[PDB]
């Protein structure tokens, strides 16, 4: 007869979810002292890591199920919560705010973008008041009734926090990390659309290293798809589920702000400064972002062609800007050496596709307006609003896309032009779109099964 | 080879390699905290994020209470100190009706995990009352 | 000889730290419930009690370190849950007050104060004129020398936050689970006189559940003795010592607060919202309590009863109102419908007892307060914000808290008066059955047996 | 079961010994674990960190008890055994309860009691045992 | 005698290994633990998170070292044994000290210091020793 | 030859790891809310164990001592934790208007203390009181120029209160390893700091060590009953700071005739401040007197150990410190809860080719940056009465003359230096070691 045998040791694993570690390479903290996410993932991870062999084992994914997403979730804005925590209030900044236009070589664009402002201030000695003037951007500051007054936004919904400014935001790689007793297995099956099957399955110990990047409607920084064009929505046919097309070819991009900026420093109490912005120098305009124009419509192509496979082979397509709502949402936020940009996307898409060539369209480039406001509410918090400090000199970012987000307009139930528009993707789709291929798997090495072998007694 | 040994290559095979698999459950705990240890400037701001330190703590925690159940489910069963033992309670068919070439080879572990899953804690209790037994019956040897 | 058995059941009497759970975590109530909130973990859907066999051990609920745990948890949760709200610190300004005279009854001439005041709200360039009404024991006068000018209490050396209005205080019941390598054993002995030997010992996991209620003289909503009514004041004899008696049967009071409120919000800072007493709809009455009557004198006739079986048959045994003191301790004070209640008890606690034969309702009159100062922790308050619409409660009166007065110079009556202040006792009240036990499983023996 | 028979007799404690040793840790921390982690509320022990504090003592001394436990089994000679038999003698001057075999009536928590004085003697003694015999297995191979 | 022979010879300290062994777990922590929760007070060092949490870490690292020694001594064969020979032939490269000084006239400090970077190399072998033995009783089990 | 396993080894490493206080004679002595006995809880042994080395000699080090490290971050959070939750006193920036103290004042303090006056806040947000108060001339800065003053950590760090029960008097403390980890303790007579070391014991706690903050003159310290010691880093190199124990304690007697008293005004709802309401009887300058001869035999000895180091074919001078802070320029300590910042010049002034009592003027700083930071300061309250304090001056901190001077005349200056070095005095004979049961050895048995 057959005897049971408990093994230890059976490679065997389960699908938990569980804390995971962080880790930036060791280069990361070296030099970027100041930075807060070489300071957070601080740890090194191994500089020569190790694969696994595939093992003739396949696996079911699904990335929409994926709580690694949620985990990177909370650790950002645990990590974004504590560090804004030490900077100084400026609960003193919510006083009447006496504004006027800056007419200084402005430009036609910037009309009424700039307002010279000016207010009493505290100073160290309580019971002293300074005048003093600064220069706001119009989306941080409205009026009251109505040379004429207004307030900042954030003292209307919640007091604003400075950020430091010595701490750089700037993304670095992370690698994602497995607890002991933890595994994370990783797909990397050729054009895997997610939610299925996998058969080139490895195991590992750390995620291939992710850029926290923090952009709304299209992706900036990242993992480039192996072929073609990749389409990923938990249901296509849904209609409010987000589309994260990821591209194999990059798309460059030039943003820019081109102002020459300088800082002021005030004293707001004892050891407290506040980082206003100075007079521009020079002349002014509106930020740019450029695109290249022919990648960017071969890009649109590509993508037309990749969306037909799941529509009709004949099925008319629609770019159109984005509906409206938050301007968190209806543009294009990015953070771009430590300044935030909001880009209006109606230059890109606005064009239909019947024969896999541009209707309207046919070296160039294609440029996007951007706005700039200093106070912002990140990830669509209530409170707890932040005050970015301006940053001296002019700006430049040089960018790829790697993936956009795009939602599908259900209009009528007779497919004419189905439409699709730059989805106003939460984070979690920005960071879905690099957590896909991994899963995390805790290991139940104990087992049992039969052998001929009895126990002898 | 690494920290899967061709994990679901085989039901046979894959259980001449188990080493690797037991220590890494604490292997792996020992050596992150050598990658803490060797990065100085580092503990004090982890430190000064009091939730970061303790999500850290609990996960150690964890795995040490997880390795310490494992340990001594194996030693309620009369095995500790080995990686592959053989017991005395008989196989049940109703658990599964497989021949030994069947699942030693044919099958994969996880496959097996899942085919005999839902008995699997009728198995543990049978194990127990069985080393029970045997160490009173030792007792009674010891009388002779 | 010497066998070593590991698995023994061995106990010791020690303490540790148990932790909360809440029963089933229903959603009916939601509103980030802070009893809800804290004690995370899942009860057990079926717990198991276990019997044990010929097992008489010995409890004392006055060495309860159960107790204690409870009391440092419930400070420290209303303290968690009450910090990240907002503080009333701007309010600490000087009240232009006058009388509320508008439909109001006889007994409430003079309870309200109708008090207006400048307030900074929204940018520190404005000032706003702002009103709100107050309850005089919240409102104290200064410049009384010279409508009239006030201050709150809490301005007196003190700082106090605003209650959450969204956060819920009402009092779901929790149980008390030990972490791993302890127990809890229960008593069972329905006669148990609270310290001493006990048989029919069992025990759990976790306790029966138990409602973390508020209450300073009456035990509200608790658990019934079977065999009559339970007296446990250590022992009786020391008069310093408070009475703790548990019923036989519950008695029944309603609660409320009769006048139909509204609440008035006023922004102060940025995100900060004060919840100010807006003007009352209808006739303001005095807020009240009815207890059954006859019930009543029934309760306190088998209380007489058990009294007179420590001190005798010819002694006269006689209940009086409170002393003197603060307002926390001469009423009986307790949270009902969110609000802060405190009622004059002195209708019940009224009678001569001295019986040889060996429809209607109770009204108490009650005040209510707004700024707590919860646990008599000096340097701290509370504001509880007005609540809109008309609050009633009826609850079970279980037990309450007597103490005695002197003997003299002749030792011939023993009058009892209400007690409590500390709220322990409350605890004390649903922890006299537990006891918190640390197994050591590890002993030796003699055997037959040796090694070879 | 836990618990069960706790005043039977120290006789009848049989499988009753397993019943408590896995109480220890077996599923009452890792299904309590499974059960604090369900409900979504790893917030509410991050937040209130003293709360997380505390539970993170209450698991670790937990784990120092029976780690402590395991050590002196160890020590004795008696790892993974529930039961073990040693070589020591025993004394009369630890119980004299010899005019009668014990386990015939007397139940642990009352036994325990009359044995609570000289066990730290007993344990001197078990290892110091078990190293004379460690010794002795050292010396007898290639003997 | 924690560390009393630790300049003593090699095989003179043999005997104190028991009072090496305890101490490490247990008689330090558990003791310490017994004296931290002892007084009143501890408020005013449960509030302080910091504290806390470093105490907590230091507990923990030390659970951990034991366990992986325990875990060490199990992968290789016969643990809960404190002196244990194995069935692995000590190379001549391994400082070559074919000598009696080995059990004499050196302290285990010195020795440490001599063969510190043949230790892997030893493990490993190890491991290779204990998965053999239990592949040939399993199947000597089956014959 | 086969391998044999033992557990159990008495071996160790050189490791770095976490201690914890612990203090004895607190059940009732110290419990007056004293900050050491409150944190460190943790009872000691009653009767504390040591166990002696046999044969054993180790290698030690001061300089890399990261035990020391341990008790600089441990003290400054104990510190940072005893002011947390202790009243803040943001209202006092206002606008000082200040005039001299001229009632009875000797000629030597005219100056050093001003009666200041100024609008504060009340319980009542919208009512203001106009308050009086003396402070010292160290924590007031004139601004506009004509009597309009401010305090100085005004435009650097908000400024927190001590609380007025909290007692900052240093308690004897013992450093207990955690498990797997020991404490050898040195005891090679006249260790010179690092290096080989016999005789050497194991501890799991420290001796009674007294956290004492002193910058230039260490006091209440442990004495080289041997002989006179030098240590340091590197003689030669200048740039190193010289520890010098002595044998025999110096006597020193600091005292404030001043019968302060105090006032206590109401700030806010639940806020309190304390400031020195007045001067009872005559104001004379706060003063140390020095044990003159005692000095000088303590100065001989300290020169006879400094020739054998350098040489007795050179001249050995002693001035006083060079410019800087008050921090390093004087010897500034704690005493009954002030703080005092004494001049040493009157010491560290003479030259060694071949009944009195020194006086030392003292002056009082309330407003503190202590441990050298600048974005905290600390408020120490008034304190009633007179104060006196009596210490033993066990060890100084020299710095040489960075000059060559021909090699011809070599001068010393109480230059003090780092927080650190006290605890270095204190902490020279100890390491942290963990243990490594785990080893391998040769045997002639094998397994069957
Ligand atoms: C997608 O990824 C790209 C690159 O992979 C990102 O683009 C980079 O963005 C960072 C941050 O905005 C840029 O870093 C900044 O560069 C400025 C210009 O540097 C040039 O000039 C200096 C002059 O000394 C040279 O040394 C340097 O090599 C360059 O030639 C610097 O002036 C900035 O410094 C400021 O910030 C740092 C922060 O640590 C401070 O220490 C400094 O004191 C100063 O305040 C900064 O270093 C980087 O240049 C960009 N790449 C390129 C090629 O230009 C995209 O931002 C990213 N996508 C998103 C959305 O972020
Ligand atoms: C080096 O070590 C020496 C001692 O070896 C330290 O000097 C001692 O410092 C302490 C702390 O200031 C002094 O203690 C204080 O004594 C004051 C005077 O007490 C007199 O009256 C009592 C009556 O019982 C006598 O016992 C005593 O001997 C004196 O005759 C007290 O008034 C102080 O009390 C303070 O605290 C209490 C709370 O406990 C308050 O209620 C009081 O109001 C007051 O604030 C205090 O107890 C001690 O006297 C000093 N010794 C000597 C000999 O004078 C040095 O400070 C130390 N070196 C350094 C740098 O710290
Ligand atoms: C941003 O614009 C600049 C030009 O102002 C681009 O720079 C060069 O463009 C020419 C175009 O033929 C290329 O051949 C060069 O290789 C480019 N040089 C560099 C250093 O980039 C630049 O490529 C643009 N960047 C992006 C992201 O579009
Ligand atoms: C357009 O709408 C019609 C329904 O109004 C869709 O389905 C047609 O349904 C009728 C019902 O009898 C069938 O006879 C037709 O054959 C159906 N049409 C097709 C194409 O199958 C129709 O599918 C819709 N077309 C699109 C492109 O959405
Ligand atoms: C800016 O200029 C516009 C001109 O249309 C004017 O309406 C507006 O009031 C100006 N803003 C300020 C702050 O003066
Ligand atoms: C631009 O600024 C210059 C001074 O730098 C000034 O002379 C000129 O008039 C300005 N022009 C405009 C259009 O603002
Ligand atoms: C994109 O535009 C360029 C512009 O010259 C053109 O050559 C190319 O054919 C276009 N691609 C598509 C797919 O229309
Ligand atoms: C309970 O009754 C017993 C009976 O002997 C007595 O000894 C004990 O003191 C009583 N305790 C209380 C609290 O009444
Ligand atoms: C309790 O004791 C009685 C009489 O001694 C006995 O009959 C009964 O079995 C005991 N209960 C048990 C063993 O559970």
């Amino acid at each position: 007869n057959l005897w049971v045998t408990v093994y230890y040791g059976v490679p065997v694993w389960k699908d938990a979810e569980t804390t995971l570690f962080c880790a930036s390479d060791a280069k990361a903290y070296e030099t970027k002292k100041h930075n807060v996410w070489a300071t957070h993932c601080c740890v090194p991870t191994d500089p020569n890591p190790q694969e696994i062999h595939l093992e003739n084992v396949t696996e079911e994914f699904n990335m929409w199920k994926n709580n690694m997403v949620e985990q990177m979730h909370t650790d950002i804005i645990s990590l974004w919560d504590q560090s804004l925590k030490p900077c100084v209030k400026l609960t003193p900044l919510c006083v009447t705010l006496q504004c006027t236009n800056v007419t200084n070589n402005i430009t036609d664009d910037m009309r009424g973008e700039l307002k010279n402002c000016s207010f009493n201030m505290t100073t160290e000695l309580r019971d002293k008041k300074q005048k003093v003037y600064s220069l706001f951007y119009r989306l941080d500051v409205v009026q009251i009734n109505e040379n004429k007054e207004y307030r900042l936004i954030n003292c209307n919904t919640s007091a604003i926090t400075q950020a430091c400014p010595k701490v750089s935001f700037e993304p670095i790689p992370i690698h994602y990390c497995a607890p002991a007793g933890f595994a994370i297995l990783k797909c990397k099956d050729k054009k895997f659309n997610g939610t299925g099957p996998c058969t080139n399955v490895s195991t590992v110990q750390c995620t291939h290293g992710i850029k926290p990047v923090v952009s709304t409607q299209l992706l900036l920084n990242g993992s480039l798809a192996e072929e073609e064009v990749i389409i990923r929505s938990e249901n296509i046919t849904n209609n409010a589920k987000n589309i994260l097309v990821q591209l194999n070819e990059s798309v460059q991009i030039n943003c820019t702000r081109p102002n020459n900026n300088t800082r002021k420093s005030i004293r707001i109490g004892p050891g407290q400064w506040f980082y206003a912005t100075g007079d521009i120098i020079g002349d002014i305009r509106q930020a740019h972002c450029n695109v290249s124009k022919a990648t960017w419509n071969e890009t649109l192509g590509k993508v037309v062609k990749q969306l037909r496979k799941h529509f009709g082979n004949n099925t008319i397509i629609r770019f159109a800007n984005s509906s409206g709502g938050d301007l968190e949402v209806t543009t294009h936020s990015f953070n771009c050496g430590g300044e935030f940009f909001y880009c209006n996307t109606s230059g890109l898409f606005n064009s239909t596709w019947i024969s896999n060539t541009s209707v309207q369209g046919s070296n160039d480039s294609i440029t996007l307006p951007c706005r700039i406001k200093q106070i912002i509410n990140m990830w669509q918090r209530i409170g707890q609003a932040m005050y970015a400090p301006p940053i001296q000199g002019v700006i430049r970012c040089v960018s790829n896309i790697t993936g956009l987000i795009l939602t599908r307009d259900g209009g009528s139930t007779n497919s004419t032009t189905e439409t699709f528009r730059p989805g106003g993707g939460d984070m979690r789709d920005n960071w879905r779109s690099e957590l896909y291929k991994y899963k995390v798997v805790k290991i139940e090495p104990l087992g049992v099964a039969p052998t001929r072998c009895k126990r002898r007694v | 080879l690494g920290f899967l040994g061709a994990a679901g290559s085989t039901m046979g095979a894959a259980s001449m390699t188990l080493t690797v698999q037991a220590r890494n459950l604490l292997s792996g705990i020992v050596q992150q905290q050598s990658n803490l240890l060797r990065a100085p400037e580092c503990q004090q701001h982890l430190l000064k994020l009091t939730v970061w330190g303790i999500k850290q703590l609990q996960a150690r925690v964890l795995a040490v209470e997880r390795y310490l159940r494992d340990q001594q489910l194996l030693g309620i069963w009369g095995c500790s100190g080995k990686l592959i033992c053989c017991t005395n309670v008989p196989w049940n068919s109703t658990w599964s009706n497989r021949n030994l070439s069947e699942i030693w080879d044919n099958m994969t572990w996880l496959q097996w995990d899942k085919e005999i899953s839902n008995y699997t804690q009728i198995i543990y209790g049978l194990l127990e009352e069985s080393q029970n037994q045997q160490e009173k019956n030792e007792q009674d040897l010891l009388a002779l």
